[PDB]
RNA sequence: CAAAUAUUCAAAUGAGAACUUUGAAGGCCGAAGAGGAGAAAGGUUCCAUGUGAACGGCACUUGCACAUGGGUAAGCCGAUC
RNA sequence: GGGAUGUGGCGGUUGACGGCGACGUUAGGAAGUCCGGAGACGCCGGCGGGGGCCUCGGGAAGAGUUAUCUUUUCUGCUUAACGGCCUGCCAACCCUGGAAACGGUUCAGCCGGAGGUAGGGUCCAGUGGCCGGAAGAGCACCGGGUGUCCGGUGCGCCCCCGGCGGCCCAUGAAAAUCCGGAGGACCGCCGUUCACGCCCGGUCGUACUCAUAACCGCAUCAGGUCUCCAAGGUGAACAGCCUCUGGCCAAUGGAACAAUGUAGGCAAGGGAAGUCGGCAAAACGGAUCCGUAACUUCGGGAAAAGGAU
């Protein structure tokens, strides 16, 4: 598993094509948005209440997104 | 052992099979003598030694 | 701070099981503060008394779980610790309450 | 201190003979002991087997006598091996 | 307090047999098991320790498993010799040729 | 049929209980153990269900016995090099 | 690990930059030939570090005791490989500088014009810290919900590591495998040990016992048979004795206490008279203080002997 700091950078890993799913996990701290790609496990997290629905909203609208 | 040798895993398995009772109706057949298997073994008794 | 523990007696009233002012009672006879002499009733620590609950509160500092020792030391002493148990209320974590088996 | 004549030699107690003891007495000592480098002029030479004499610093290792760096004899061989190249020529 | 047994089937402590003790999220102890202790490389003039390269088994310096700039020291005989001994055979190589050219002239 | 301290009570099951099962109590091993796991060696003794006799040097409803079935999964643990 | 293949990046002063330097950065030519290292190593003794365990306290959850006392007793309160960043022990190394009125320094050593002390740095390893994995798991409670927190201590125990010292007429494997280097023949739209991406991974063993019943001793035989883990108290202590976890009451049962046995004790007064013979038993015993002869190979004798607590 690797963390991902910046959020552009994340937007471009679930852009890739094998990039299969986005699972977000909701902390009392922050929000976490996780990408599965092929071989790592992609982890970033939002301490932003908006930016992680902005995130949301701007996610590629063919990778399958799940709650946790 | 665990620690198995193939040749000796079928040849355990060979001596597996062939400690069962005699069938019951071999002893209804026309001229029979057999009464046991006279070939039976427990493996506390009688070690087969591999 | 002001420290507050309450605890919540209004099951055992409505079945008439016990009497709160015997618990608020026993409360200030027996709290030893700041290391002192058993229920001295000092100027930190005050029981204060409701219809159903019972509220310690102080300006030092005072440990929850010496109330639930002092709470289950009479329900031994009224003969009520076998029907009654203490519970920490799921909702506050300053709040015990007495519940049947 | 500790001990009037024995020395070194005390670590054998009462065992093998007051003559024995006297005897490894001398060769315990030099054994043990810490000779000049020539090479880089301190007392760092220490026997790490018999005939092998290592300097602790410089790092030069030397083939010398078992028990002590220099034998006798090897001074003599040097001296006689020195004469006859000077005087071959 | 919680004894441990072995996980595989060697049963004897050997070097190669080396366990440590863990505690896992489940909240228990279990043994896992470590890799020797290796040195590093080493220089054949000096005797000293090579800087800038870890300390591993031979086969975890595998290419494919170890990045370039951990494996290697940019310098000529770079993860062989140690600094101290490349300054006097580069002295050495030097000097000595000088003194070829003298022995010529004279 | 006497080494290794030791059993007791109530209940259940069963034709049959000092010896099976459950609960309670009293004790022992005392962590270089009577605990938890391996290498040799064994080879099914492992698990379930069932029980004519024999066997378990007293007994048994019970099993390391007997009968019928079931069970051992690897690129990373090993062999293999 | 192997095999195919792109997309992106990287280099062309053809084969990258930075740093005085130790060295750093995910990339950043190359054939026959040659060179080095790792693998790769004994025993003993201190000292230091890390992990686990034990132990003291605080907080919260539940349970035990509760005529009296007990802010109490008990239980639990967790965090894997793998990846990134930080840290950077003890050694080792680098740069500046130039030391006697010598200094630095260990439990011990030992170190310094062949460059100390000092100042500033590089690297090394970790079973170290934080984040990701990962709370969604596990655990403990309450009926989905709550919590999974904060400290202290050490000649403590087990494992591993580090770094010194000692010892030898004793100097304590090899090979596979992997890495690095010297050289530079040869070569330009071709090179690329970089990232991401795609495919694949054979055969055999695997149950169970490992022993006062699964092995050998003709047996379900008080014998024999190689290992790992290992808690609290007393105490110098893995001694003995008691306890927790876990495991067991399996060793045919019942009645009664004759002789003789076997195993274990005591016995007035005497104290070896017993017997081949003090055989057996009894007496002594830990620790602290005092004190200790002849003889001696000068090392011992010695815990001599003898007293007191
Ligand atoms: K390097
Ligand atoms: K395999
Ligand atoms: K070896
Ligand atoms: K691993
Ligand atoms: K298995
Ligand atoms: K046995
Ligand atoms: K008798
Ligand atoms: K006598
Ligand atoms: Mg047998
Ligand atoms: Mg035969
Ligand atoms: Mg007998
Ligand atoms: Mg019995
Ligand atoms: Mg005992
Ligand atoms: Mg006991
Ligand atoms: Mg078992
Ligand atoms: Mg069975
Ligand atoms: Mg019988
Ligand atoms: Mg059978
Ligand atoms: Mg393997
Ligand atoms: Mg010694
Ligand atoms: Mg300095
Ligand atoms: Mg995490
Ligand atoms: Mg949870
Ligand atoms: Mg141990
Ligand atoms: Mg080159
Ligand atoms: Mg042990
Ligand atoms: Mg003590
Ligand atoms: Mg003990
Ligand atoms: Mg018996
Ligand atoms: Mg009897
Ligand atoms: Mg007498
Ligand atoms: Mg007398
Ligand atoms: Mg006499
Ligand atoms: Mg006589
Ligand atoms: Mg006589
Ligand atoms: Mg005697
Ligand atoms: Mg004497």
């Amino acid at each position: 598993p690797k963390q991902i700091h910046e959020i552009k950078d994340f937007l471009l890993t679930a852009r890739r094509k094998d990039a299969r799913s986005v699972r977000i996990k909701r902390t009392k701290d922050a929000v976490k948005f996780k990408v599965r790609c092929s071989r790592y496990l992609y982890t970033l997290c939002v301490h932003d209440t908006d930016k992680a629905n902005k995130l949301k909203q701007s996610l590629p609208p063919g990778l399958n997104v799940q709650e946790v | 052992p665990s620690h198995k040798t193939f040749r000796i895993k079928q040849k355990l398995a060979k001596k597996q099979r062939q400690n069962r009772p005699i069938p019951y109706w071999i002893r209804m057949r026309t001229d029979n003598t057999i009464r046991y298997n006279a070939k039976r073994r427990h493996w506390r008794r009688t070690k087969l030694g591999f | 701070g002001s420290v507050s523990f309450v605890i919540d007696c209004t099951k055992p009233v409505e079945d008439k099981i016990m009497e709160i002012a015997s618990l608020e009672k026993f409360l200030q006879e027996r709290i030893k503060v700041a290391g002192g002499k058993a229920g001295n009733l000092g100027d930190s620590v005050t029981v204060t008394r409701d219809k159903s609950k019972v509220t310690v509160t102080s300006d030092g500092a005072f440990s929850k779980r010496y109330l639930k020792y002092l709470t289950k030391k009479y329900l031994k002493k009224h003969n009520v610790r076998d029907w009654l148990r203490v519970i920490a209320a799921n909702k506050e974590r300053n709040v015990y309450e007495l519940r049947y088996f | 201190k500790r001990t009037k004549k024995a020395g070194i030699v005390g670590k054998y107690g009462t065992r093998y003979g007051a003559s024995l003891r006297k005897q490894i007495k001398k060769m315990e000592v030099s054994q043990h002991s810490k000779y000049f480098c020539e090479f880089c002029g301190k007392f760092a030479v220490k026997r790490k087997a018999v005939g092998i004499w290592g300097c602790k610093d410089c790092g030069k290792v030397k083939a010398g006598g078992a028990y002590t760096m220099n034998t006798a004899s090897a001074v003599t061989v040097r001296s006689t091996i020195r004469r006859l190249r000077e005087q071959t020529e | 307090v919680q004894r441990l047994t072995y996980r595989k089937r060697h049963s004897y402590a050997t070097k190669s047999n080396q366990t440590r003790v863990v505690k896992t999220p489940g909240g228990k102890l279990v043994y896992q098991y470590t890799k020797k202790r290796a040195s590093g490389p080493k220089c054949p003039v000096t005797g000293k320790k090579i800087q800038g390269i870890p300390h591993l088994r031979p086969t975890e310096y595998k290419r494919s498993r170890l990045s370039r700039n951990r494996r290697t020291v940019n310098r000529p005989y770079g993860g062989v010799l140690s600094g101290p001994a490349v300054r006097e055979r580069i002295i050495r190589a030097f000097l000595v040729e000088e003194q070829k050219i003298v022995k010529k002239v004279l």
